[PDB]
């Protein structure tokens, strides 16, 4: 919906749309924060594909307002005003709205307003599943939660934990980086690689069959869409990295089994399993902020039939699995999408990169998400849309 | 029931005629063509007057910002506005213009 | 003149040249500091419409000259170099400048120049009053005073006290804040209020018909043009904030009745009386420095009929009224300010903005802004102004 | 080509490629940093022309590769992993590329890529001389060094020495600092004046005779192409500065005789001579980096016969004429460079200056630059060169 | 292997495009401009786009990834961000059967 | 007093001819169609030369910042220019060009 240059999107004929989504999808769902991080009564602030929100739990149930008074444009959260249990007034001249609805129920400065019970806040569906807060970006009634969630994240058995951070750098970098077969070169030396003794090339060469090798995945029955990189299965483990023929690097020799296969999905989930150990999966969430900004939302996931095991997964988890993996592993993936912003920055990186082989995964995805998504998000969204 | 607001002939088409109501808000009267139109005068995007805005064809744009409504449906046509106008029912009896006192249903 | 989007201005037919006005309205007169700021031979820096302006007081007047050689336009600040009582010589190549007009009268590297007394640096007429140095930030013969100041500002028996600061927002959401009637709910727990005992309302339930809101003056003796707030007219005081019919918040029951009188003024100047107290007025100007930022000039005024009685109140301004009100009181109109800066940033708030019944007196003052100010200032005032025959 | 806006371009029809030229002249050789900064494998980075670069030494000799992967456009630097002696590897995918030619010569995550020995990073040839390296920011084979060097820089026993830093200024407004006769008025309290006993100036004004004064250079045989302000024997110096025909500064009357001659010549280096001492010479370039910033090469050259000639005038370097010259006397030359930012940063400054008759020389430069540079560097040659069939 | 054998000189309209997939080796692109045949490899040489999945303007072969171009019959860049020429194969047809060499030109 | 210039005919139509003067500024002389104009030479807002300018009509475009003046009036044009400029009258009797002493 126009924020590039339409000579650039003139150019990419094969992504468009994926070119065009700067500020990312509209009409998915997006996870923001953990439940533990929003308690009763404390509205929280955070901002989503461009807009600024305010979230909060009133009787154990999540709500979220647009953090953006419709009298002057104020953000509420400037000075929060919860005078009664269901309702948040603006500081400014008291415009009071209802957190269920958005309705304008009362204004204090003039109770007598004509503009009381006509006018109403945008509010977006908040629904909170494996202990992370999902927010729906979008218009009209939500469409289930697992549509926009890899395969087994939501599975009963499955306990997912996981850390948040904000990173710098346009969240397609992000999810380009993590969809990439050949760019796990870029953690060689993790501390989890000898450490948890892993086997790990140093890339993942694209086998003989191609069309075996990339999965799309547009008939999944909860409406998923995504694509597969079966890099373990038909891709080719590169181990001796060579340079004029001599061997000048090679990659982890160890005897743990990891990243058998690798898929990412609308509006931009990357789902590793086995990883980081065989027994374990990791769900990452690359979620637009604004356009230079995205939330690294990491969990790990790890089957657990009891307490007993939901409480050793969680002391592992604190006390390996971040450090080691989390951050020890994903800490260069950090720097690395950083590092892509200046060629992108101008949206040119997307009409001059050369691309090799193992971008053929990525390529479908930018294919898949230019058909599939359900809206792109413009800075019209942000400021009010425009229309004669 | 109904208020009287002037003549069919007073009104040229594609002109606008407020109508104050003691005790109610205001309302507005358009002529487009031949058929004679009402809803509130009030923008709902704010405080603006319609009656003081500019009429083109079916629809009445807003003074303030520029938002439009369709003064048949009442509906917003134009940006910002988002909430509906209240229509009121017209009707011409023998040359002159009246307008109910209350929104049709 | 066109310094937003022609697509936002086509929207805002009631007030265009206003939302226009990003960087102020040029010909008319600002307060920038005051007297005592400025001694004999020490030039001052400011900057007022985006314009880089130098101030120097010589033989006790003030002269103003615009910071900016025309050479190579630095601004002479950069090294002040005054060497003779009446010029200012630019420490790049030395071309010298008169206080007093402007005008070229030598260049010490090249004395033969053809270019001496062939230019003139702009100058902008300034003047002082109630301890307060107002510049008029536009061209030709300037007007009086009085036609840019509220009513009684220039009283011979008003004592005017005040401090002044830079804010970071634009003048007209400084302007509106302190014009709009409801604003009033962002005072309800300041110092002032229970500290001097005032009665303080949360709001206005208007009474009246639209017209009755405000009263628009579109001449004084001395061609004032302003806009009083009088939604207290036949609006209902609202001492009781309810939601849901459930009292969540009261006003302020306080004896004091205060700002019976508000009213704003072209170029930007807010009248508040009696104001903090029901002897004394408020007068604040809202001086447009750049698109986004604007001095908060703050007097208080009191009239007094000798030297006893000023000493008196300036010993009051200081220990109470200074930090109790100006401070204390305005405070949260500073960042009240603030918080609409993004929203009018894209200068789109201006069209998504949803008004209700007490803004009819901010309504008001856009129109006579837009209707009476004296002219629009533009990027290219302060560049250098364009036009291709 | 388009990097200002037409309107304007179309206004300096006398220079339009010069104020295009924000960026820089394409295709000429620039000096970029020592050679005693950069040793054997100590890959080093810069930006010169808006081009991010590496430069590395291999076996003794230079070479210069784009930074920035062919792949995901990541600067190779962020993370070096140069695996064998003759390559680098990017540390994202390990594309890896042959420091010699840029050829993408292996990539350790895909050893079968049909990519192998089809694609090629950018190189630029890369030249030492006079201890100073020399990067040639342009395409096919380049010219003799010597066209882009003032004269007499190049001559056998000219020992040079020198500083180089980063500016924050374009480096257009270094090059008309530095050629301008006039501008030494702000040298008149450099401690090289008394401490080296200077005579100098306040400004050497324009003599009787102009198109004798300054000497376009068009017709030098190793092709340099440049522009003389005859100062020193057509010039007039003005040592007494009058205002109103008093006199209120004057200029050095010491008896160290200097800066006889300038000259400015492409891309961008100004050679005053003789400079800081009678014996010696001062060859400055101010490279472009990017649009807002530059390097302000300093060399200072004296002719030395021999090693101990040479050693000793690197005494004299570091403990005088450095700390002196070319930090006492210029240091005033950054801060003026910065003070014309504003001016022109918004390509205004390049329309509305007004000019006097000193500036003669810099107009006869901006001609000579117009007509004379080799390429203007655009932000597409940054960004990747565009063209539709 | 020399000669390629592609198909009728017939089951190609001007301004068309056909891909030939070659064993063990990558793939060629079969331009018709007009009456004449022209070829190159398939794949272009900015990326891993195949270019017979692009459009033919003339004897212009444009790019579907990133609007880069070629003329089909140098093999020579015609439209940025394309800067590596194309490797040109030669094309001759014999008895109205299209046939396609299996060694690129020199040079 | 008059200054006797040249020939009408010594000048194409559009054309500018500089008018140097000992100890005073030079002066610009311009034909326009058959039609004689005169003005000081020296752009107002600088150091450049008009008689090196371009002509469209009665104004006269600067080289060196497309300023402009009207050679009639002497009045500023186009920016940057904001001085007028000194005019002198012409006279043309028997094909010979004579322009003012001084401005006028
Ligand atoms: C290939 C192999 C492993 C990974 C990958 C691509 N992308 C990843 C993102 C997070 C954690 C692991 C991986
Ligand atoms: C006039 C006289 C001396 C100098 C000059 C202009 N420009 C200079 C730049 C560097 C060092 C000396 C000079
Ligand atoms: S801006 Fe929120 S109530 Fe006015
Ligand atoms: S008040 Fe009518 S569009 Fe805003
Ligand atoms: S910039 Fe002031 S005299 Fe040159
Ligand atoms: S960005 Fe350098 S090899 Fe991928
Ligand atoms: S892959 Fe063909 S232009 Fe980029
Ligand atoms: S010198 Fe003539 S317009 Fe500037
Ligand atoms: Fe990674
Ligand atoms: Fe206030
Ligand atoms: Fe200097």
């Amino acid at each position: 919906m126009a924020n590039v240059d339409e000579a650039i999107l003139k150019r990419v004929k094969g992504w468009a749309p994926y070119v065009d989504a700067k500020l990312g999808f509209r009409n998915h769902w997006y996870p923001v924060m953990f439940s533990k991080e929003i308690n009763e009564g404390e509205p929280k602030t955070l901002k989503l594909l461009g807009e600024n929100l305010l979230v909060n739990r009133i009787d154990g149930k999540l709500y979220c307002l647009k953090d953006r008074c419709l009298h002057r444009g104020v953000q509420l959260s400037v000075k929060v005003e919860c005078k009664t249990k269901s309702t948040i007034t603006c500081w400014y001249h008291a415009w009071t709205y209802r957190w269920e609805d958005g309705v304008l129920c009362d204004i204090l400065t003039n109770p007598t307003s004509a503009q009381i019970g006509r006018q109403k806040l945008k509010t977006y569906p908040v629904q909170e599943a494996k202990g992370c807060v999902f927010i729906y970006l979008g218009d009209g009634d939500p469409p289930p939660l697992a549509r926009d969630t890899p395969p087994n994240f939501l599975d009963d058995d499955m306990e997912i934990l996981g850390k948040n951070q904000i990173i710098k750098s346009n969240w397609r970098l992000a999810v380009e980086n993590g969809f990439d077969p050949s760019h796990i070169y870029i953690h060689k030396d993790s501390i989890l690689v000898k450490d948890n003794d892993l086997a790990l090339p140093l890339g993942f060469a694209p086998g003989g069959d191609r069309k075996q090798q990339t999965r799309v995945v547009d008939d999944d029955v909860v409406g998923r869409k995504g694509v597969y990189d079966l890099i373990g299965e038909h891709g080719v483990p590169v181990f001796e990295g060579t340079i004029g023929g001599e061997v000048v690097r090679e990659g982890a020799y160890g005897e743990k089994i990891v990243a058998n296969d690798i898929s990412i999905w609308l509006p931009g989930v990357l789902k590793v399993n086995p990883f980081p150990n065989p027994d374990m999966m990791q769900f990452e969430w690359y979620v637009p902020i604004d356009e230079n900004t995205h939330y690294y939302f990491q969990t790990l996931g790890k089957p657990c039939a009891n307490d007993e095991e939901r409480k050793k997964y969680e002391q592992e988890f604190e006390s390996k699995w971040k450090p080691m993996a989390l951050e020890g592993f994903n800490n260069d993936d950090i720097w690395a999408r950083e590092a892509m912003v200046d060629f992108y920055a101008d949206d040119k990186g997307w009409v001059n990169e050369i691309l090799f082989e193992s971008d053929e995964a990525i390529v479908a995805w930018r294919k898949l998400a230019s058909e599939h998504n359900q809206g792109i998000q413009t800075q019209a969204h942000v400021s009010g849309l425009e229309h004669h | 029931i109904w208020l009287k607001v002037c003549a069919a002939s007073d009104m040229q088409p594609g002109t606008i005629r407020r109508v104050n109501r003691v005790g109610a808000a205001p309302l507005a009267v358009y002529r487009v063509g031949d058929q004679f139109y009402a809803t509130e005068d009030t923008c709902t995007h704010g405080i603006a007057s319609l009656s003081e805005g500019t009429l083109d064809g079916d629809v009445i744009e807003c003074p303030f910002h520029g938002g439009a409504f369709n003064v048949c449906t009442g509906m917003p046509a134009s940006s910002p506005c988002t909430v509906p106008l209240g229509v009121f029912e017209v009707e011409v009896k023998e040359g002159e213009v009246y307008v109910a006192g209350e929104k049709k249903l």
